[PDB]
RNA sequence: GCCCGGAUAGCUCAGUCGGUAGAGCAGGGGAUUGAAAAUCCCCGUGUCCUUGGUUCGAUUCCGAGUCCGGGCACC
RNA sequence: GCCCGGAUAGCUCAGUCGGUAGAGCAGGGGAUUGAAAAUCCCCGUGUCCUUGGUUCGAUUCCGAGUCCGGGCACCA
RNA sequence: CGCCUCCUAAAAGGUAACGGAGGCGCCCAAAGGUCCCCUCAGGCGGGACGGAAAUCCGCCGGAGAGCGCAAGGGUAGAAGGGGGCCUGACUGCGAGGCCUGCAAGCCGAGCAGGGGCGAAAGCCGGGCCUAGUGAACCGGUGGUCCCGUGUGGAAGGGCCA
């Protein structure tokens, strides 16, 4: 008396928001403060000279410089700004 | 009482070049002295709180200063694998000569001292001959009387010694303050 | 069968290719052109092989009951969260080597694999040691 | 309404601050300090319900 | 495709909110009977599910889990 | 969110218009006890929720605080 | 049927699916400041009331214990464990950037008033961080002391909190 499918939802609600954050900041490009470069949720970067780490591990311009990339090798990366020119 | 201090002093200064060179001829080093002693008792959860908690205050204290307060049972023993911090850190960590009067009248003046009292222990230390031995009841009357029925009994101490290798710590307490039988 | 107190509820598909190759024993069972296979065709195979071998002297190994293969409904219409796990198995793809002993000592083993895979479920060969191999 | 209520602070008749704050623990408890612009900075104190 | 161990004495179920556990039934020992019932006196019983955590203290308050339950499984 | 009531013995509750704290039940103790009772006498404990002021003093009087109980009204 | 975390986004970033998984719609009055100290679990060996597992001694160790809460990142060159003193979990504010079409949300040197931790070289405009969140209307209260429908006031009302 009425055979048509049957019921079948379980359910995986699962979601997670877009993001950010990242090496997001050019080699040498000009660098100015406030200008943000490079967001990490972590500690990959160690907020070299005028490199300022925010309230947030967000690697921010704390000076007028030129696009610092400075990987210290194995130390781990650091970053840096430098004294524009 | 300073008595048995100036004893020590002496026990262990002479017997130290003693066998020191008898046996060493290094350079008259620790081969093989004692350093700073600890002594360790009991866990409060052996508490009643207020109760024995304030009785292993007279004991750590007539010892040999630092007599306990009311708190021995936190995060408690409770059934098995249920327990958390750890407020119950009841010992005395004195240093130096303090410790050796008491070597003295602890080992050399209290050793044997109630029940069978006797001392036949296979390797007291030897767990780097640096101390072994807290015996599983007080020098009774190392003072107080009654002053609490079950009082206080699990008792051990520990010296921080360089007596290093064991045959040779051994020279050390062996002589120094008597090595229980085989 | 065994992939035994797993960890996870479902894989995924592919294949291509692998590491198997060795010898482990000098009765070998090497797939060649497959990908999953039932764990179970599996313990067949294993059977297959122990009684031809006057049912005794061990045999040994090779893949795993690895992953878990969902037809997900009965038959229904699809949208389950694909759920339902139903049958385990192995995913060997490059002509694997596949390692099985006994001590037939010949092409009597020969024949336990030829059925045993002959079974199982593809394109396959099967030999001995021939290119040792050095570790460190 | 659970042991998280808001208050916020006052100062001497001389201002007031605002911010929250909660209830648990030493619940009513509640001087402070903080500053208003009364004057330049100044005690305050806090409390206000 | 849910509702609460919906727990705690041998059982059926109270009680707590963390201090208190209880009752009925069962049961053990005497009494009545010629002997059993019934009836009459006396009595003992609890990891309050396991579990970590908080707290000075947890059956009780949180966190995880096991079991037994309850709403659909069918248009 | 206002508007009323209470806070007392272990329980439920009396209580000068400021001078004492009292019932009822539970709990315990003896006589009675085929017997269960009912009877029958006897007790047990109180910052009278807390903090100050009124008064020679205050369970009481007033303010304030916390709590519980009632009620009544809204809620973008 | 809102948000955080991991996978698939396939390597910039970044994307469905009735695709996998799994948490939050608390607070922490001091996990909020800074100054001074310290420094894991676990392995082994030796030990009172032990007694698989406390407490103490003796070694060993890319730090896998740890950080309210889930994941992930980080990370004991501690954000982690302990002591002292204290409120900036400040108002005025910010240049200049993250992402985003909207509004959002988010990062922040430095100038001012004003303090607090050291003597100070300086850190502090909440926490170790990524979730604990809600326009607009409407109306309340603590201001303010701007407006008032002739003028004085006021019902009432504008901006602040
Ligand atoms: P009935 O007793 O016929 O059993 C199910 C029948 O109904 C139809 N059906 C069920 N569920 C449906 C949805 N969600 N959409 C459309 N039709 C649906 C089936 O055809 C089945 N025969």
């Amino acid at each position: 008396m009425a055979h048509k499918k049957g019921l079948g939802s379980t359910r995986n609600g699962r979601d997670s928001q877009a993001k950010r954050l990242g090496v997001k900041r050019y080699e040498g490009q000009v660098v100015r403060a406030g200008n943000i470069l490079v967001r990490q949720r972590g500690t990959r970067f160690k907020p070299g000279k005028n490199v300022g780490m925010g309230r947030d591990f967000t690697l921010f311009a704390l000076v007028d410089g030129v696009v610092e990339f400075q990987d210290r090798g194995r130390l781990g990366r650091y970053v840096h700004v430098r004294p524009l020119a | 009482m300073p008595l048995d201090v100036a004893l020590k002093r002496k026990y262990y200064e002479e017997v130290r070049p003693e066998l020191i060179r008898r046996f060493g001829y290094q350079n008259v080093w620790e081969v093989p002295r004692l350093e700073k002693v600890v002594i360790n008792q009991g866990l409060g959860e052996a508490k009643e709180d207020a109760r024995i908690l304030e009785k292993a205050a007279q004991e750590l204290a007539l010892i040999t200063g630092q007599k306990p307060a009311v708190t021995r049972a936190k995060k408690s023993i409770s059934n098995f694998k249920l327990r958390k911090g750890m407020p119950i850190g009841l010992r005395v960590t004195l240093r130096r000569d303090r410790m050796w009067i008491f070597l003295e009248k602890l080992l050399n003046v209290a050793l044997p001292r109630i029940r069978d009292f006797r001392g036949l222990n296979p390797n007291s230390f030897d767990g780097r001959g640096n101390y072994n031995l807290g015996l599983r009841e007080q020098l009774i009357f190392p003072e107080i009387t009654y002053d609490m029925v079950d009082a206080l009994r699990g008792m051990d101490i520990a010296v921080v010694t360089t007596a290093e290798t064991d045959e040779e710590a051994r020279a050390l307490l062996e002589l120094l303050g008597f090595p229980f039988r085989k | 069968r065994m992939k035994y107190r797993k960890q996870q509820r479902g894989r995924l598909k592919g294949a291509t290719k692998g590491g198997d190759y060795v010898a482990f024993g000098d009765y070998g069972l090497v797939a060649l052109e497959p990908a999953w296979i039932t764990a179970q065709q599996i313990e067949a195979a294993r059977v297959a092989m122990v009684r031809h071998f006057r049912r005794g002297g061990k045999i040994f190994i090779r893949i795993f009951p690895d992953k878990p293969y969902t037809k997900k409904p009965l038959e229904v219409r699809m949208g389950k969260g694909k759920g339902n796990v139903e049958g385990y198995v192995a995913v060997v793809k490059p002509g694997r080597v596949m390692f099985e002993v006994a001590g037939v000592t010949e092409e009597q083993a020969m024949e336990a694999l030829r059925i045993a895979g002959h079974k199982l479920p593809i394109k396959t060969k099967i030999v001995r040691r021939d290119a040792y191999d050095e570790a460190q | 309404r659970i042991k998280l209520l808001l208050e916020c602070t006052e100062c001497k008749r001389r201002n007031y601050a605002t911010e929250k704050n909660k209830r648990n623990t030493p619940n009513k408890l509640e001087l402070r300090k903080y500053c208003p612009w009364c004057r330049k900075h100044t005690v305050h104190r806090e409390v206000k319900i």
